[PDB]
């Protein structure tokens, strides 16, 4: 389960940087 | 007439073998065989943040 937060986190901050 | 033939009675010693818990199974039991599809997760950060890092 921590692996998959870590995943869902490193996720958004691609979304935000994106933009 | 008569002599020995045949004595002891007490006195004997035994080795002793041993089997093992079965759930040990395969060495594959938690944090061994998952380690396959673990790692394609993990592949996966590596992978998102080389898009987060470029």
């Amino acid at each position: 389960s921590r692996t998959a937060e870590l995943q869902a986190e490193i996720d958004d901050t691609v979304g935000i940087m994106r933009d | 007439e008569v002599e020995a033939a045949i004595s002891d009675v007490g006195g004997q010693q035994i080795f002793s073998q041993a089997l093992l818990n079965a759930n040990r199974r395969g060495e594959a039991k938690t944090a061994l065989a998952e380690v396959q599809a673990r790692h394609q997760e993990l592949l996966k950060l590596e992978k998102s943040m080389a898009e987060l890092t470029q």
